[PDB]
C-alpha cells in the first residue's frame, strides 16, 4: 500500500511539444490535451501516479508517445485548481483513448497503467 | 513582475525539492551501501563462529583451550555489529517515505510549471540540468 509509480524520465515530463490541431476536454479537474492531425500509428499511454490501497490516487501526468517518442497526448491537473479523483483519471484515459482512436490509431496503456486504472481493449496497428 | 513571480518562485520551490531530494537520495545510497556490506561481514562471523564451536565439538570427545575466548570476542563483535546493522536498517527505513513525498512532490511542481508555461530550457534550470 502506498507507492509512487512513475513511467516517465524527467525529460519525458518536462519535454516541450506541439500540438497542430489542438483539442483540450476537461474531466474533472483534469486537462486532457491531444493532436488531432495525428493518425496511423501506435500510442502509448504513459502515466506518473501514487497508488493506495492497490488503486490509483492520485495522476501525477499522463503523456501519449508514439513509437518514435513524439509526444501527442497529455492528461494533467489543472493548476488553478484542486485535486482530482480515482475516478476522474480513469473517465480522462477514457476520453484520451476514444479520442485518439477516432483518427485510426492504436492506442495502449503501460503495463502499470493496466494494473490500476486502463481502458481500451486495444484494436490493430498500420506498417 | 505578477503572474510571472508566482511562476519563479514555484520554479525556486522546485529546486529546493530536487536538492532535497538528490540529498536524501545521496543519503539513502549510503546506508544500503554500508548495510549491504555489514550483514556480509555478518555472514562471515556467522560461519566463522560455526567453525570456532565445531573445533570445540570434533575434539571435545578426545579430551586447544585459549580458543574459546576468540569465539566469545567473535560472538562479541557479531551482535555489536548487528546492532548496528539493525540501527542503518531503521535509518534507511524512515527514508523510504521521505524520498517517495520528495520525488512525488517535486515531479507535481514540474508539471504544475510546465501548465504555466514554463518551458524544458526552464524546468532543466531549476533541476540544474
Amino acid at each position: 500500500a502506498s507507492r509512487y509509480l512513475t513511467d516517465m524520465t524527467l525529460e519525458e515530463m518536462s519535454r516541450d511539444w506541439f500540438m497542430l490541431m489542438p483539442k483540450q476536454k476537461v474531466a474533472g479537474s483534469l486537462c486532457i490535451r491531444m493532436d488531432q492531425a495525428i493518425m496511423d500509428k501506435n500510442i502509448i499511454l504513459k502515466a506518473n501516479f501514487s497508488v493506495i490501497f492497490d488503486r490509483l490516487e492520485t495522476l501525477i501526468l499522463l503523456r501519449a508517445f508514439t513509437e518514435e517518442g513524439a509526444i501527442v497526448g497529455e492528461i494533467s491537473p489543472l493548476p488553478s485548481l484542486p485535486g482530482h479523483t480515482d475516478e476522474d483519471v480513469k473517465n480522462a484515459v477514457g476520453v484520451l483513448i476514444g479520442g485518439l482512436e477516432a483518427n485510426d490509431n492504436t492506442v495502449r496503456v503501460s503495463e502499470t497503467l493496466q494494473r490500476f486504472a486502463w481502458r481500451s481493449s486495444n484494436e490493430n496497428g498500420r506498417p | 513582475g505578477s503572474k510571472e513571480d508566482s511562476v519563479e518562485a514555484v520554479g525556486a520551490q522546485l529546486k529546493v525539492y530536487h536538492q532535497q531530494y538528490q540529498d536524501k537520495s545521496r543519503e539513502y545510497d549510503q546506508l544500503y551501501e554500508e548495510y549491504t556490506r555489514t550483514s556480509q561481514e555478518l555472514q562471515m562471523k556467522r560461519t566463522a563462529i560455526e567453525a570456532f564451536n565445531e573445533t570445540i565439538k570434533i575434539f571435545e570427545e578426545q579430551g586447544i583451550a585459549e580458543i574459546h575466548e576468540s569465539r566469545t570476542k567473535l560472538e562479541q563483535q557479531l551482535r555489536a555489529q548487528a546492532s548496528d546493522n539493525r540501527e542503518i536498517d531503521k535509518r534507511m527505513n524512515s527514508l523510504k517515505p521521505d524520498l517517495m513525498q520528495l520525488r512525488k512532490i517535486r515531479d507535481q511542481y514540474l508539471v504544475w510549471l510546465t501548465q504555466k508555461g514554463a518551458r524544458q530550457k526552464k524546468i532543466n534550470e531549476w533541476l540544474g540540468i
